[PDB]
């Protein structure tokens, strides 16, 4: 008669590594480390993203005659851009603090777009319908941005404007626009008559004024004129004003938003499906379980830390040793 | 092992036992079994699972967008992004690293210690009543049929 | 005859958490956790704070009217701000770099306030007296900033102004300053005359010049006008020279202080008494013994790193089993 | 406990042992008493002390003042700030939460070892002069009075 | 230590042993000597000499440039750089303390456990036939020369 | 006959410390902290750095009659500044974006410096010759920048110039010039003529236009004069067009480079020798082997981290118990 106190066994072939081992096989054994993802861009906390595809944030904003169909964006937690993503100020120029507006722009509770300056009677006595360019074409014709209007001259006079608008909206309204700057004084007289035109807005928050700085300067896509554009997120109950002798692209529509906290831009051509997740990142969404990942650096949500590890396996069991 | 027991005086494992982690294998004149201790076993899930959670729940993390956007003229900051990143970045991953090579060694010393005291356990209670082979096995002196092996499993054998 | 050997227990009812139990009772432990603050504001390394109260920074570098108690601020180890830190810049306008500006008088040795360029006899043939506005009222009286004189025109002539100085302070001089911009061209005449006035200023260090971006804007407590505020610290032997022919807010008085590290702005609308303190928080002054606190994100000094933990035991003592 | 003696052979504490961490406890025909082991407790208390000063002094910390104040057009280093601080806040949480998670599992296993080897110090000395009780305690085969249980508690006992 | 045996019930160790980590010193009347375990010796040296790469591997390090470079008029952001290096530089400093503090307390324990096991892997052979001298030695019942001696150590020792 | 069964013991001194103990002799321990370096500036990974010596970043680029040395620069992994880097903007003015353009230069693949506008036929009935300054002195005699001209007036007439290159180099082009800023009015017109000049780059990727900023302001090693550069990198077929009607010192040399990632520059007065390293600091290149360091905080390459630490010894034998 005997008793013998012994240790489980199995056909365990997990290993785990130790401070003084390698590869000890485990009979049980738990991952740490996620190092998975569905391969698809899904919802962020059940709010699914905007997707742009051909566009970008600049062409979508904008207006862009190929974002036609972003028109009716709403909601989105995070944005989405794509390695096709080159549809954006198909007029040269630069953006003014666009990667800001970006950031400030990854999530959204609310948004709407509305005619602040409507194109019809708010610029009369003004060429408000030659304002296209083939820059910006639309299906073979000239056309330009949907959501700023390329105020012109009417006959041979371009008199002093002068409009504003007050946010009565309920929440902050993003306001576009843009400074044309000719690459001539020549170009600069035949749309503008006026060759010492300025530009000036003015919010409680503003104030930055524009003058066309005509230089001679490249062609990029056609035109050897730059547009930079400008925005600026108008707050409730403030009146912001515009005025100009030429050289503005007038806003024509703007959006009022709600916005929640911050997301992000994930840029990736990843499927996009009504899955959820917790944690976002270019490849796909991951699990918010385990504390560490290796899927990728950038990620957006609640998510598990980034480590240049491949292998994060803790044992749980006993050192597996079987054999009979 | 750090105590000795696994892979060390008791040298292999039980692929007959099915029912738990740490246990007993007796063999007198009426049959012969494996049984696992199951005060211990439990004891040492609860204790591991404890573990495990504890690793994981002790995970802090908040709503984050880590990419960031910087144009050709903020390459400095860009830079100092980068520096964030790539120093948080290798934080984590000396230190997941490193916890789990320790946790790891400590775990299965955990489970060593825990054959050590279940094999002094009996060790105690047997005495003089049955002869130590070195091996994790004890031969009694005298006939121990199953109330007998009972006895020692539950803790309760006799007269030593 | 009989010896055993035990252990200590005791009454306490400490607990503490392992890698393997949750409160396990033991008999003597150790907090490792800062949860506690005095509530107060108190001095940092034996230097009391500066109290704005009703005013903000701003306003107190400014001399705003209702700030004439910050007059005589000196030393400070860091800056408060209240609740009610709303009188600043009581003439609308843009304070350029301003963060910058908090951020680098957070901390000051020696802070002493000159007349840089007084009012009486540095602006002849030029009004010096009509500068007030009732945008900055001091007891129903229409007033102005204390440290800024806003030079207007004399008769129907405002002539090309030119003053410098020398910072022979044997340290660095801060020295603010504004530009003033109208609302339009008629105000921009009446006031300095030359409808196409300009400021400079020059230092070895310094060379931004400025012109009136006179243009049509809302009106915030009570001006259509802005105020962009500028300010500069002026090395020892340096010289700064001001000249302009209309639109400045000539600096009336400067600042000359000797800064040493930095600290920040505490904000908080704690009563401030004279304990002392190593670091400080917007609830209260902390103790800084333990490696970790849970009582505020925001601290300055020497602090404990700041942890979402609420419990951070450690024991010290065994498993604590009583009974008889 | 990992070494078997807390809560383990040795299933209570002692309430009366009052100068202490580790002790005896005698009941002979003259009298009985719990009596602290000194060298083992200061040890101990050295030992402790020690460990807890070395988690604080460890913790290097120079004058800092978190806070910075971005303006609406710096909205990207403003959450580049967040992300440094919710980082380090986020890498100090899990830390101090794990170091006393596991700094504890260590001193309690710490106080088992330290009892182990007292119960042990003494097993070693008495030998066949004292049957076990699987308790902690011993019990003489001879007579032992106040210098002879004195000789075990400094121990000096003698032939065994 | 942890384990009782380093500076406990061995408490010197053998300038005299120089061929190894833990090991025998025997005393016959054929002559004497001291002689390393080398099995136990060996695997030590494998397992401390796989914590340290451990702790040096684990090391990952990008291609950085911590300076940065701000002008009078980017002090927030400068700040901010110093914030992130200070950070950093009190992550690291508190950990690799720490670190080895604790893996310092680990390796001996280590050891010790180590003495421990092999001094019962012999105290288990010979059983009744020696008496322990507390003090990591046991003196043979009976005539032990060079052959036995060598038994005991390659762990073949006879009936006991 | 006896066996008995004990540790090892030696003549070692080494101690570390340990959680319950402080300064354990043991037998056998490891350093984990690195504490050394061989004082020299070395080369990083198998690339030289580039020394400047008397001249800083600004004077090497720029062309400081100082840094005729450094005009064959080529290669280099990191730059190196010495307490004597004092050579640089030798006329007066800022820098616009130098800590951009300092960091953006640390590491360079390929260099190569080009007559991009050739002073001789470039500037035809335009003053080449008379760009020369006091403060710009080379042996005594007056002279100027090597890599930019200054366009002074020919005769009493400085016409509209205007000046393109094409970056057909096959790699990113850094063009640098400058805009020259006088005392006055009195100056801008002996030199530039037009009392209303301006100068203005465009690039498909650029188009800041400028005019001269007049203004009293000190002076600054002679001049009172003030002159900001600029620089851009011209990317691959891009086209820069300069012109201007006064105001300019044009480009003259330009540097056609290849950057790879990017590195720092160093600034310390340590000897630099042919060794190579990982790691590159103030002091000198420290050993990138231990996980730790405290030879120095600003560090370049696959450096150890750096800690306030002096002693980091890990036990690696035992306890050192000798004795007979
Ligand atoms: C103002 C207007 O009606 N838009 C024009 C546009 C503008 O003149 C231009 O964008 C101003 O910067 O020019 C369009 O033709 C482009 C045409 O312009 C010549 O001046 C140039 O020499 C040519 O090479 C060519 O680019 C345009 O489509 O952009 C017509 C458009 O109606
Ligand atoms: C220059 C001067 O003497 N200060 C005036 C001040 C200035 O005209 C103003 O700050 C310039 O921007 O105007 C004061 O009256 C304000 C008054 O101005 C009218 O033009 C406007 O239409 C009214 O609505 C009203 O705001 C002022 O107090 O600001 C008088 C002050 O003396
Ligand atoms: C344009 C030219 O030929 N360079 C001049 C230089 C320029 O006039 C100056 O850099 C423009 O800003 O002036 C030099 O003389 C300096 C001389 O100028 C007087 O106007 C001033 O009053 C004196 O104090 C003194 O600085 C120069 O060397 O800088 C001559 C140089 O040829
Ligand atoms: C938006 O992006 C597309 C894609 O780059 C632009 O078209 C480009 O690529 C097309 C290839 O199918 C070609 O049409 C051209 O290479 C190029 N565009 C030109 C010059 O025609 C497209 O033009 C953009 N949309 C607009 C007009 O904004
Ligand atoms: C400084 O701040 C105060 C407080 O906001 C200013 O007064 C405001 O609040 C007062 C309520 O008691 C009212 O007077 C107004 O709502 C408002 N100010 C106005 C328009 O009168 C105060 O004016 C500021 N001081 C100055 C003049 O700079
Ligand atoms: C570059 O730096 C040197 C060193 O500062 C300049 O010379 C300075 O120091 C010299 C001392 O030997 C003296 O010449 C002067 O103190 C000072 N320069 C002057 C005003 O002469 C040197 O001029 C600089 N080189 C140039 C001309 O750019
Ligand atoms: C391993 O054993 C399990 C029983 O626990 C069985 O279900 C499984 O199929 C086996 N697989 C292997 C590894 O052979
Ligand atoms: C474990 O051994 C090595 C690590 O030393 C590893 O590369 C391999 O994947 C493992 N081999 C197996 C099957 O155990
Ligand atoms: C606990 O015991 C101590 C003696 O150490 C005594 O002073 C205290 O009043 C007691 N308090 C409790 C918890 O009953
Ligand atoms: C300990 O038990 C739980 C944690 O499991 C905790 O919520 C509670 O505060 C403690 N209870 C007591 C009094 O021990
Ligand atoms: C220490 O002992 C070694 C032998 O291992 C010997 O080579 C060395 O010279 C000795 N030095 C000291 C510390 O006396
Ligand atoms: C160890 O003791 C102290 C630390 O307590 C230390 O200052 C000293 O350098 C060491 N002394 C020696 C020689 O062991």
């Amino acid at each position: 008669d005997t008793i013998c106190i012994g240790y489980h066994a199995n056909n365990s072939t997990d290993t785990v590594d130790t401070v003084l081992e390698k590869n000890v096989t485990v009979t049980h054994s738990v991952n740490l480390l996620e190092d998975n993802h569905n391969g698809k861009l899904c919802k962020l906390n059940g709010i699914a993203p905007l997707q742009l595809g051909k566009c970008n944030v600049a062409g979508w904003l904008l207006g862009n005659p190929e974002c036609d169909l972003l028109l009716t964006a709403n909601s989105w937690s995070y944005i989405i851009e794509t390695s096709n993503s080159e549809n954006g100020t198909c007029y040269p120029g630069e953006f003014i603090d666009y990667e800001e507006l970006r950031e400030q722009l990854s999530s959204v509770s609310s948004f709407e777009r509305f005619e602040i300056f409507p194109k019809a009677s708010s610029w009369p006595n003004h060429e408000t319908t030659k304002g296209v360019t083939a820059a910006c074409s639309y299906f073979g014709a000239s056309s330009f941005y949907r959501n700023l209007l390329w105020i012109t001259k009417k006959g041979t006079s371009y008199p002093k404007l002068s409009k504003s608008y007050t946010n009565n909206k309920g929440k902050e309204v993003l306001v576009l626009w843009g400074v044309h700057h000719p690459p001539t004084t020549s170009e600069q007289q035949t749309l503008y008559q006026n060759t010492d035109a300025y530009v000036s807005v003015g919010s409680s928050k503003y104030n930055r004024r524009f003058t066309p700085e005509i230089a001679a300067r490249p062609k990029v896509r056609g035109q050897a004129g730059r547009m930079n554009y400008y925005w600026t997120l108008l707050d409730q109950g403030d009146t912001i004003t515009f005025e100009a002798t030429g050289n503005l692209i007038a806003p024509w529509y703007a959006f009022a938003l709600n916005k929640g906290s911050d997301s992000g831009i994930i840029t990736s051509d990843a499927p996009v499906h009504n899955c959820d997740t917790k944690c976002q990142t270019p490849h796909g969404a991951i699990n918010s379980t385990l504390p560490f990942q290796n899927v990728h650096p950038i990620t957006i949500g609640e998510c598990p830390k980034y480590v240049k590890s491949t292998k994060l396996r803790m044992a749980t069991g006993l050192r597996n040793i079987p054999s009979i | 092992g750090l105590f000795g027991a696994m892979a060390g005086f008791i040298e292999g494992g039980w692929t007959g036992m099915i029912d738990g982690w740490y246990g007993y294998h007796h063999q007198n004149e009426q049959g012969s079994g494996y049984a696992a201790d199951q005060k211990s076993t439990q004891n040492a899930i609860d204790g591991i699972t404890n573990k495990v959670n504890s690793i994981i729940e002790k995970m802090n993390t908040q709503f984050t967008a880590v990419g960031k956007e910087f144009n050709n003229l903020e390459r400095r900051i860009e830079n100092l992004n980068k520096k964030v990143d790539d120093g948080f970045l290798d934080v984590w991953t000396y230190n997941a690293e490193l916890l789990v090579l320790l946790e790891n060694e400590r775990t299965l010393d955990f489970h060593d210690s825990n054959v050590r005291n279940l094999y002094e356990k009996v060790k105690s209670q047997l005495r003089n009543n049955a002869k130590e082979i070195g091996n994790g096995c004890f031969e009694f002196y005298h006939k121990c049929d199953d109330e007998c092996m009972e006895s020692v499993k539950n803790g309760t054998y006799d007269y030593p």
